[PDB]
């Protein structure tokens, strides 16, 4: 459950990372809005999941999916090249967030 | 691109209602910034911001019978040139 | 130069994940104080650090840093599982977070 | 246990001037949130939050020569244990 908050964090994290890119200097309202509400939730989802997880995993696994959110709309969305590099890396992160819930 | 179409909505001898297009969601900044003075220039002007939420904003104190100017800034220079229009209350 | 404001930029990540672990879900005040400041540090010499180094390379070793001491003050302030398993999937989580970051 | 010495530092009869010990500054919490209504009954109890940087807090809007009870909660009871009071304006 606080699993399930992390994942839910690093949504959150990834989608105001982007709409913050989208918003030029702040400017924006919708976008700088996104990302506004998205720091909130993404943070306060965090605080909670690390009220019962080990701070190093949990910061470790919302960092990881904020990079793997990040690379997945960047190929699906932004037009970014898929290399065999980001693919073996793709594989290692999502080994690593598995082995880690795995381990509980 | 961003605001268009000042336009006084209503007047007073000594407050101006104007409004602007705020555009489309895309185009919705966080803030306008509304300037207005003497159409010639005694000493300052007059200045504040409005959130970008609203499309219509008042000004009140000014001298009746005296042609204004009234620009609507966006944040940056980016979405546009600064909109203004001249009235005399 | 921005090299070691890129340093300080992840020593202030853990800074503030640590932080966040110590204020129980943003309630105690002064852990959740030392969170948004450190974020807003972070955050500001990270843009500091990046306007210079290449955004691969700085998120790269911005978030590796922020990770690594983080799983490390983990381990040792909340002493955190110091597993075989549990170091060796955080060693895949932080390659894969450091690869993806290093190819954007 | 936060808070500690909930008191009513000022009063008036439409009006309380609350005020209680956060404690040592490990025990600071990030907001206080404050509840009081009339100590008889007859409807709920008004409420609202207060930032954990403050010691004190007013309750206005009262009836004249009512007695209310007054609690102040942290945000949990980890730590926590809601202090009342009471006192008729
Ligand atoms: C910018 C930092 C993240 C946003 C702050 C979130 C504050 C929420 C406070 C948590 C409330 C604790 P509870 C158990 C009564 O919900
Ligand atoms: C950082 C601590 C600042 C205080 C935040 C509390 C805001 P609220 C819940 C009283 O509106």
């Amino acid at each position: 459950m606080a699993w399930l908050i992390l994942i839910i964090a690093g949504i959150f994290e990834v989608v105001w990372a982007i709409a913050l890119k989208y918003s030029n200097g702040f400017t924006r309202l919708i976008p700088s809005m996104i990302t506004l509400i998205g720091m909130l939730i993404s943070f306060y989802l965090l605080s909670q999941a690390t009220k019962t997880l080990p701070i190093g995993t949990a910061y470790a696994i919302w960092t990881g999916i904020g990079a793997l959110g990040a690379v997945i709309c960047g190929i699906i969305f932004f037009k970014e090249p898929l290399t065999a590099l980001r693919i073996v890396f793709m594989i290692l992160l999502l080994t690593g967030i598995i082995g880690l819930k795995a381990t509980s | 691109s961003v605001p268009t179409k000042l336009e006084v909505v209503a007047a007073t001898p000594t407050s101006l209602l104007i409004s602007w297009d705020a555009g489309h969601w895309w185009e919705w900044v966080t803030y306008y910034r509304i300037t207005y003075g003497e159409t010639g220039g005694n000493s300052p002007v007059q200045e504040f911001t409005v959130p970008g939420y609203s499309s219509t904003a008042t000004i009140s104190g000014l001298k009746p019978g005296v042609d204004y100017t009234i620009t609507v800034y966006a944040p940056t220079s980016d979405y546009g040139s600064p909109i203004s229009i001249n009235y005399r209350t």
